[PDB]
């Protein structure tokens, strides 16, 4: 809704552009990736500024402003 | 019909395939190693998926991520982050991520992943969140132990072998070599190390029995109740003097260690030896209601056929010791007269002795799954005619060889081991011809 | 034995908010003891004692954690064992600091996950009848859990 524009780097290195809101839940983002690139939200791990973006909080809790970069990493195997 | 390649020879033929596949894909050579090993080395199938879409799923499913390409964007003691030691930058080397670690810790990490619970193809930089692969080069450069380097060179090439119909490893423990044939024919092959394994299944050469049956045998023994009883051929007792006797050599023709009880008997059946081979004596044949009695009768039948197979097992291993004593019966005999024509005729004899023992082990496997047919009793005769011929040949090369002169060993052994293979000949010719007419199953 | 001297040194300095009373057997630095204090119910009523057992090949082989204080959790065995992927075999990275593992164990305590449990019975209870779970683990913390540290 033109409230937030963020970038996410995929596993293949391609950096796709998402559009969200500052009050959007982090779980909402992990779903948009599934519709976009086909990776289930279980096999996802989001990293920003060094620390992991676990599902359960929101974009506002982390200092994530507009035009920010976000990294998509693999989650730990067979626990 | 036979070609043997080295571990690195395969790796070269594989990395070349990785190279041509990669130049259209343009992925780090470590990544494309995974993707093809995921597509079972079907080059065309990875091309299709890549020429289509949905790559992030492929990377996520194969658990592999590309690194940020380094192209974009010296003697000081920086602290290491795995051991917390102070070494100059000359000691640190790192992967594409920029995680630099001392070559000491790298060596322990890479080796402990190869040698412990096997990490096949998929080693990653050991820096917490880092999941980027470790290239083959930085493994061969950071490992000195060649036994590790050879094992890693087997792991990362393993997928390329099993997925190939014309390739198969050798069951030798630390030998990492591959046999290449023109077509899978379930035929034996030489491993460059004296291993003659069936190319089809992958076990030792099972001439009489089919491949699928031997698999059912091992699986049955390992699974339940039989991994505990196979240790029983250690010691027995004399069937006459009742003294405890321990079997030493491969030959079963026992003779009691007693001056007062010089009775010669059989190790398997505990019967007197002389009648073995007679008309009315069988210690190789079985020839023997309720549902509870139906199961116990079939279990003891297995013990009859398993005890034969397990006895010829240890007896084969006890007859490989002859190779060490054949070279002590090939030197001074070549020293006396006629060197290196009479000594090679003596090794070809013990080669047949262990061959008739190997086929004797699988003789009972093929016999355990047989329905008592008109061809069963015929086969049982060729079995008893071979099992006896082996015990004679094995008995001579364990006691009667030292107490003879060299003017007699030439004709003694030559008549024995050539007759012994003549009984294996008719036995195999029988079951092979009987195979062509389907005269015996289950 | 050189890294452990610096790791245990880092804990005593910067301090761990969820880990208190870090007392270890001296000389032998292969076994550690410590007391965990969760921040969220139904466990925020007590404190639980864990024991770390670094193997000789540390840090090239991961440690093993066992709970000495009994606990009501689907991912924690009755004896005290714990399935934690960050110290598993095919996941272990030697760069992973110890305090990094502890804070990863806190997350398993605060927000359990029943998809891969050690006690399936408690895993079912947590997903179907949450209120029955938050009451059993409430009473299970009061009875067996040790008291929380002052400050
Ligand atoms: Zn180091
Ligand atoms: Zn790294
Ligand atoms: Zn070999
Ligand atoms: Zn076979
Ligand atoms: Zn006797
Ligand atoms: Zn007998």
């Amino acid at each position: 809704g033109s409230h937030m524009q963020i970038f996410v780097r995929t596993l293949t290195g391609r950096t796709i552009t998402l559009e969200v809101e500052s009050s959007d839940t982090i779980d909402n983002v992990r779903a948009r990736i599934q519709d976009r690139e086909g990776i289930p939200p279980d096999q996802q791990r989001l990293i920003f500024a060094g620390r992991q973006l676990e599902d359960g909080r929101t974009l506002a809790d982390y200092n994530i402003q507009r035009e920010s970069t976000l990294h998509l990493v693999l989650r730990l195997r067979g626990g | 019909r036979y070609e043997v390649l080295t571990a690195e020879q395969i790796l070269q033929h594989m990395v070349e395939c990785i190279r041509e596949v990669n130049e259209v894909i343009q992925n780090p050579a470590t990544i494309t190693r995974i993707l093809l090993s995921h597509f079972n080395w079907d080059k065309e199938k990875l091309m299709e998926r890549y020429f289509d879409g949905n790559l992030e799923k492929l990377f996520a499913e194969c658990h592999v991520i590309n690194p940020s390409k380094k192209s974009r964007t010296s003697a000081q003691d920086m602290p290491c982050q795995i051991c917390y030691l102070n070494y100059p930058n000359s000691y640190f080397t790192g992967l594409e991520c920029g995680h630099k670690f001392c070559m000491q810790c790298w060596s322990e990490y890479l080796t402990t992943k190869i040698m412990e619970e096997g990490m096949g193809q998929t080693i990653s930089c050991p820096a917490h969140g880092c999941d980027i692969l470790v290239d083959d080069n930085t493994v061969m450069r950071l490992i000195t132990d060649s036994k590790v380097k050879l094992k890693y060179q087997h792991l990362i090439t393993n997928s390329f072998v099993e997925c190939n119909r014309l390739l198969k490893w050798c069951p030798a423990p630390d030998c990492h070599h591959v046999v290449k044939v023109q077509y899978p024919d379930a035929k034996p092959v030489r491993c460059k190390c004296g291993r003659q394994f069936c190319f089809n299944c992958g076990e030792n050469w099972h001439d009489p029995v089919k491949c699928k049956w031997l698999k059912k045998w091992i699986k049955k023994c390992d699974d339940d109740s039989e991994t505990s009883n196979w240790i029983a051929a250690n010691t027995k007792e004399c069937p006459k003097c009742h003294v405890t006797i321990e079997k030493d050599g491969g030959c079963n023709h026992m003779v009691c260690r007693n001056q007062n009880c010089k009775a010669e008997f059989c190790w398997v059946c505990l019967g007197p030896w002389e009648p073995h081979g007679s008309a009315w004596y069988n210690c190789n044949r079985y020839n023997e209601r309720d549902a509870q009695e139906r199961s116990r009768a079939a279990l003891q039948r297995y013990l009859f056929y398993c005890n034969r197979y397990m006895n010829h097992m240890q007896s084969l291993r006890f007859e490989h010791k002859l190779y060490a004593q054949v070279k002590q019966k090939m030197e001074e005999m070549q020293q006396h007269n006629m060197s290196w024509i009479e000594v090679q005729f003596l090794k070809k004899a013990v080669d047949v002795l262990c061959q008739c023992r190997a086929t004797l082990m699988y003789t009972y496997v093929f016999a355990f799954y047989l329905k008592k047919n008109n061809q069963s009793i015929i086969f049982e005769n060729n079995q008893a005619d071979l099992e006896n011929a082996t015990e004679v040949l094995s008995g001579y090369l364990e006691r009667d060889i030292s107490q003879d002169s060299l003017q007699d060993i030439k004709q003694k052994v030559q008549d024995k081991y050539r007759y012994c293979e003549s009984r294996r000949r008719v036995l195999l010719q029988h079951v092979h011809e009987g195979y062509e007419k389907d005269l015996w199953e289950y | 034995s050189r890294r452990l001297m610096k790791e245990l040194e880092e804990i005593r300095k910067s301090g761990m908010k969820n880990f208190r009373n870090i007392q270890v057997d001296e000389a032998n630095l292969l076994t550690w003891q410590g007391l965990i204090v969760p921040d969220n119910p139904p466990y925020d009523k007590g404190a639980f004692r864990i024991e770390i057992n670094f193997p000789a090949e540390y840090p090239f082989k991961p440690p093993k954690i066992t709970f000495k204080t009994k606990i009501y959790h689907p991912n924690i065995d009755e004896k005290g064992q714990v399935k934690l992927p960050v110290i598993s075999a095919e996941n272990w990275k030697p760069a992973t600091k110890t305090d990094q593992v502890i804070q990863s164990l806190i997350a398993l305590v605060n927000d359990p996950q029943p998809e891969h449990p050690l006690r399936a019975d408690l895993a079912e209870e947590y997903s179907k009848d949450r209120k029955k779970f938050c009451k059993n683990a409430e009473e299970f913390t009061k009875k067996y859990g040790e008291k929380r540290p002052v400050d």
